[PDB]
């Protein structure tokens, strides 16, 4: 319209909160050792 | 009677030595930092947050002329359209095939979730170290607090500690910080008002419920279709999201020197780094005198096994006759060994086992005890094993 | 656990460049 169009305000609903997800954990690597040298076997699910 | 000693940043470690005045006996002191903090002191500049265009109604004329009218919104961009001929479900929106008119508004206003999901520009400078110690003198064990600035003293039992400063000025933080998502990223940041569109600083308040916010996005209002009525808007995408999706990952996981970095009071624990000296002023009275504690007779040290690992894999033994039977202090001045014990029982002829921790292949240490010395000696072997859970006590 | 008994294979993987 022409003359002032604002008359109010809404409020939304359903905005951006904080709590707690249930995240995945990976398969528990494999360790191997050596003289200054960790060795890993790694055996994903999903990419990690 | 004042004492000094100088130990290591690190956790885990537990730091022993004793105050070895003449007249009166050893006291020992176990000193075990269980968190050392780093925290800045850190200054807003402004918050970030994605963006919503916002797209006032079109201001439709036929057969007329509309003039554009600057509400000063952020980037308010503002165009008028000649050649429309809309279409809304009734029909077309007037009659007048030319010499109508379209009023586009376009403008930038901040996300509805910015109460939430904004990142937080920060400058940081001057930090503050501070410690959490566990400090036993003489079965009289406490637990503080205690800062490193130079005259910050912390005064339980009468003992007087004094800390600092640190042997280093590091920190893992820049002048320039970003917060967001409980995760503290080290990026350039700009100033207020030099931002670009594309990157960190496309939208920028100063609070997260501020009024004014600068806004630069790139945005460009086009002409929209032939029986349409839409404000069409081509801009730079949220440079927030960038930031995010190319993330240069934090400093949990990037900063040297093993720092573990934490959220809203901005720490960084456990930075093993620099050597913190110490002050101890000990009230006469925690100290008995030698001739109420056991003077030794005729010790000697032999080795039973070194191993020198990382752990205490060293075995020594002291064969003494003393005195009295009761407790004493044991010490090796020297890097050359570091003891577990930092007081052994002592019967009036036994026979004492004492562990430490070595790097040495042919030990030759000075062991101290009640009131003399011993010169510990032998020979050590590898360790079987080669990678280990915990750091060197030595 | 270096490759060797100093009691040579040793001292160049501990401590090495020497």
């Amino acid at each position: 319209a022409a003359g002032a169009t604002l008359k109010g305000k809404l409020h939304v609903p359903f905005l951006l909160a904080d709590g707690k997800c249930t995240v995945p954990l990976a398969p528990e690597p494999m360790i191997t050792f050596g003289f200054r040298s960790v060795s890993l076997k790694l055996h994903p699910k999903n990419p990690t | 009677y004042e004492h000094a000693t100088t130990m290591p940043s690190q956790a885990g470690i537990s730091y022993n030595t004793i105050v070895n005045r003449a007249g009166y006996a050893p006291l020992p002191i176990s000193i075990t930092p269980t968190k050392i903090k780093l925290i800045p002191t850190v200054n807003l500049e402004y918050v970030t947050c994605h963006y919503k265009t916002g797209m006032d109604s079109p201001a439709i004329k036929c057969c007329g002329s509309q003039e554009c009218t600057p509400t000063y919104r952020p980037d308010e961009q503002c165009k008028v359209f000649t050649g429309v001929y809309p279409f809304m479900w009734g029909g077309a929106y007037c009659f007048c095939d030319t010499e109508n008119t379209q009023v586009s508004k376009a403008y930038v206003m901040k996300s509805d979730d910015c109460l939430a999901d904004h990142a937080e520009a920060y400058k940081a400078h001057t930090a503050s170290v501070q410690a959490f110690l566990n400090i036993t003198v003489g079965e009289h064990s406490i637990v503080t607090t205690v800062y490193v600035n130079g005259e910050t003293p912390v005064n339980f039992n009468g003992v007087k500690i004094t800390a600092g400063p640190l042997s280093t000025a590091w920190t893992p933080f820049d002048r320039k910080i970003v917060q967001y998502a409980g995760e503290i990223y080290n990026y350039d940041f700009p100033e207020y008002g030099a931002g670009q569109p594309g990157a960190f600083g496309d939208i920028q308040s100063r609070t997260v419920s501020s009024s004014d916010l600068y806004a630069n996005t790139n945005l460009v209002l086009q002409r929209p279709k032939a029986g349409a009525i839409h404000v069409p808007y081509t801009q730079a995408p949220s440079g927030f999201e960038q930031w995010k999706k190319d993330k240069a990952p934090s400093l949990k996981f990037t900063a040297p020197f093993g720092c573990e970095i934490y959220t809203n009071p901005i720490r960084a624990e456990n930075c093993a780094v620099g050597s913190i000296p110490l002050a101890f002023d000990i009230p006469d009275a925690l100290f008995t005198r030698v001739s109420e504690t056991p003077t030794l007779s005729a010790a000697e040290c032999t080795l039973n096994e070194c191993v020198y690992s990382s752990d205490f894999g060293g075995i020594a033994t002291v064969k003494y006759s003393a005195s009295k039977s009761g407790k004493c202090a044991v010490h090796v001045p020297s890097g050359t060994a570091t003891l577990k014990e930092a007081a052994v029982e002592l019967t009036e002829q036994g026979s004492a086992t004492i562990h430490f921790s070595t790097a040495n292949i042919h030990p030759e240490f000075r062991l101290q005890i009640c009131t003399s010395y011993v010169t510990c000696k032998g020979d050590c072997h590898p360790p079987k094993d080669h990678i280990v859970t915990h750091p060197q006590y030595h | 656990t270096a490759p060797g008994n100093p009691h040579i294979t040793h001292y160049y993987h501990r401590y090495p460049m020497s």
